C-alpha cells in the first residue's frame, strides 16, 4: 500500500517489479495527491516508469498543486520519459495552477529539444498564463536565447501568413 | 561553495511560525518540497492553534529566498546559498499603508538535511475594523520585483519592495517592506550586486481537509545584471 | 533471454518479474519447444502464470509433442490456472499428438471440478481421439466413480433429445 512510493522515489526498481508481481496499486496518494508515476517522473527512472505505465496507470493524475506527470518530465529534461509520456497518451495542453503548460515550463527551464517535441505533438504557442505571459516571454527574461528564436520564428510565420 | 552544490537536488522543507498579534497568539507549521535548480516551491501551511485571526495573503512574504533561480553568468552573485549550511537570520520591519506595522525576524538554516524556517512575529496598531483584521483580504496574489542590495558593514544584503494587496471592492492595500539579511556563520559569503528578484505565486484550498490551511506553489528567479 | 526458464522453472517469482522489468522475451525455446508459460504450467504457480500472461504470452503455443499449457494444467490438477488459462483465450479443442483434448486428461487423471469448469466452456463429451476412445471409457477404466457418473448423464441427455 504505502512501500510502493518509497521505491519509487527511492529508485529501488527491483523493489518495484516485486511489489507489482503481488497486488499493489499503483494509484496511491500519500497526503497531497502524488503518484509513483509522479515520483519516478520527477527523477529519472525510465525503467520504472514503463513499468508502471505498461501495468496501467492515471497517466494525467492531479496533483494538489495542479501538475500532472508530464510537467515534471518536461520541468527536469528527460526527454525519453516525455517521449514515453506523450506517446500513451498524456495530455499537451494540461494546465498548472499558476497557469503553466508543459511548453512555459520547457521554455522556463531552457531544453531545446523538449520544446521541439512539444512543438511537435500539438502545443500551441501563443497561450496565456494567469500572470498573463506567453512561452516567448519566459524565453526572453530568463536568458535563453535559441529557445527565443525558435518561438520568435513561429510568431512571426504566424503574423506574416495573416497578413495575407 | 559547498553550500550551493548542496541545492543539486529536491530538498524538503519545515517552517514553524509563533505569531502573536494583539496578545492573540497563533502558530502556522508547515511542509514541503523544493527545488533550487529550477525555483520551484510546493508548500502547504496549516495552523495548529484554530482559527486563523490574520488574512493569508499577508503572511506569504512572511513564510526561503535561497531557493531562487540564479542563471549561470550570475552565479558570481549568490548570497543566500553561500550562507549554508550554517544558515543566516533576517530582520523585516512591515509597514501597512494607514495601518498597523509588523516586526519579524527569522533564521534560516539546515536541521539534519532539512531546511527549517523559524519565525517570530509581533504586529501592533491594527484597528480593529480594519479590512486586514475584518477579513476583507481577497485570496490571490500577484507577482512582485524585489530590490537587493549589498552591505559589507552587516557583511549580509539590504532587500525592499512594496507588495500590493487585493481586496473586495477592487481596491488596492499597499505594504512596504524592510529587510536585512545577516550571516550567523563567520567565514565567506558573497557580496551580491545590486539587483533583482522577480516572483510569481498561487494560493489555493485542498479538497479532503477541515483544519484551516493553504496550499501554495511559487517560482521566483534573479536578474538586473543583464551581462552576455 | 535464456536465464527466463530457469527462473519460472525454479518457483522463483520475484526472479521472473526482475527478468521482465528488463527486456526479455516471454517466447523462448530452449532446445524443445517449451515456453517459461509451459514451465509454470507444468508445475504449480499462480502467480508467475499470471504475471506471464500479463505481460503478453502465446496462451496456446505448441510444444514438441503438441501439448498447449491447458494440456499440462488439466493433467496436473491446478483449478486455477485453468480458470485464468481459460479466461485469456486458450482453445478448448487443441488436440494433442495422440489426439487427446484436455477433457481427456482431465478425465483420466480424475480431477472432478476441472472437468465441470472444462464443460462449461465448451468442451464437448463425444469427440474421438486417434485410438477411438471417449472421456466416459477413461472414466470407466479408471477408477473415476462420479467422472463417469456425470459423463453418462450427458450422453444419455444427449440420445434422449436426439431420440424425439
Amino acid at each position: 500500500g504505502k512501500e510502493l512510493l518509497e521505491a519509487a522515489r527511492a529508485g529501488q526498481d527491483d523493489e518495484v517489479a516485486v511489489l507489482m508481481a503481488r497486488g499493489a496499486e499503483v494509484n496511491a496518494a500519500d497526503d497531497v495527491g502524488v503518484t509513483p508515476l509522479h515520483l519516478a517522473a520527477q527523477r529519472g527512472h525510465l525503467a520504472i516508469v514503463s513499468v508502471l505505465l505498461a501495468f496501467g496507470a492515471s497517466v494525467n493524475a492531479a496533483d494538489l498543486w495542479g501538475q500532472t506527470p508530464l510537467h515534471l518530465a518536461a520541468t527536469a529534461g528527460h526527454l525519453e520519459i516525455v517521449e514515453v509520456l506523450l506517446r500513451s497518451g498524456a495530455s499537451v495542453n494540461a494546465r498548472d495552477n499558476i497557469g503553466h503548460t508543459p511548453l512555459h515550463l520547457a521554455a522556463w527551464a531552457g531544453h531545446l529539444e523538449i520544446v521541439e517535441v512539444l512543438l511537435a505533438y500539438g502545443a500551441d504557442v501563443f497561450a496565456q498564463d494567469k500572470f498573463g505571459k506567453t512561452p516567448f516571454d519566459l524565453a526572453i527574461d530568463n536568458g535563453n536565447e535559441d529557445i527565443a528564436e525558435v518561438l520568435q520564428r513561429l510568431l512571426e510565420c504566424r503574423r506574416d501568413a495573416e497578413a495575407a | 561553495s559547498k553550500g550551493e552544490e548542496l541545492f543539486t537536488g529536491v530538498v524538503p522543507i519545515l517552517v514553524e511560525l509563533d505569531g502573536d498579534v494583539n496578545g492573540h497568539k497563533f502558530s502556522v507549521r508547515g511542509e514541503g518540497e523544493g527545488d533550487a535548480t529550477n525555483g520551484k516551491l510546493t508548500l502547504k501551511f496549516i495552523c495548529t492553534t484554530g482559527k486563523l485571526p490574520v488574512p493569508w495573503p499577508t503572511l506569504v512574504t512572511t513564510l526561503v529566498q535561497c531557493f531562487s533561480r540564479y542563471p549561470d553568468h550570475m552565479k558570481r552573485h549568490d548570497f543566500f546559498k553561500s550562507a549554508m549550511p550554517e544558515g543566516y537570520v533576517q530582520e523585516r520591519t512591515i509597514s501597512f499603508k494607514d495601518d498597523g506595522t509588523y516586526k519579524t525576524r527569522a533564521e534560516v538554516k539546515f536541521e539534519g538535511d532539512t531546511l527549517v524556517n523559524r519565525i517570530e512575529l509581533k504586529g501592533i496598531d491594527f484597528k480593529e475594523d480594519g479590512n486586514i483584521l475584518g477579513h476583507k483580504l481577497e485570496y490571490n496574489f500577484n507577482s512582485h520585483n524585489v530590490y537587493i542590495t549589498a552591505d559589507k558593514q552587516k557583511n549580509g544584503i539590504k532587500a525592499n519592495f512594496k507588495i500590493r494587496h487585493n481586496v473586495e471592492d477592487g481596491s488596492v492595500q499597499l505594504a512596504d517592506h524592510y529587510q536585512q539579511n545577516t550571516p550567523i556563520g563567520d567565514g565567506p559569503v558573497l557580496l551580491p550586486d545590486n539587483h533583482y528578484l522577480s516572483t510569481q505565486s498561487a494560493l489555493s484550498k485542498d479538497p479532503n481537509e477541515k483544519r484551516d490551511h493553504m496550499v501554495l506553489l511559487e517560482f521566483v528567479t534573479a536578474a538586473g545584471i543583464t551581462h552576455h
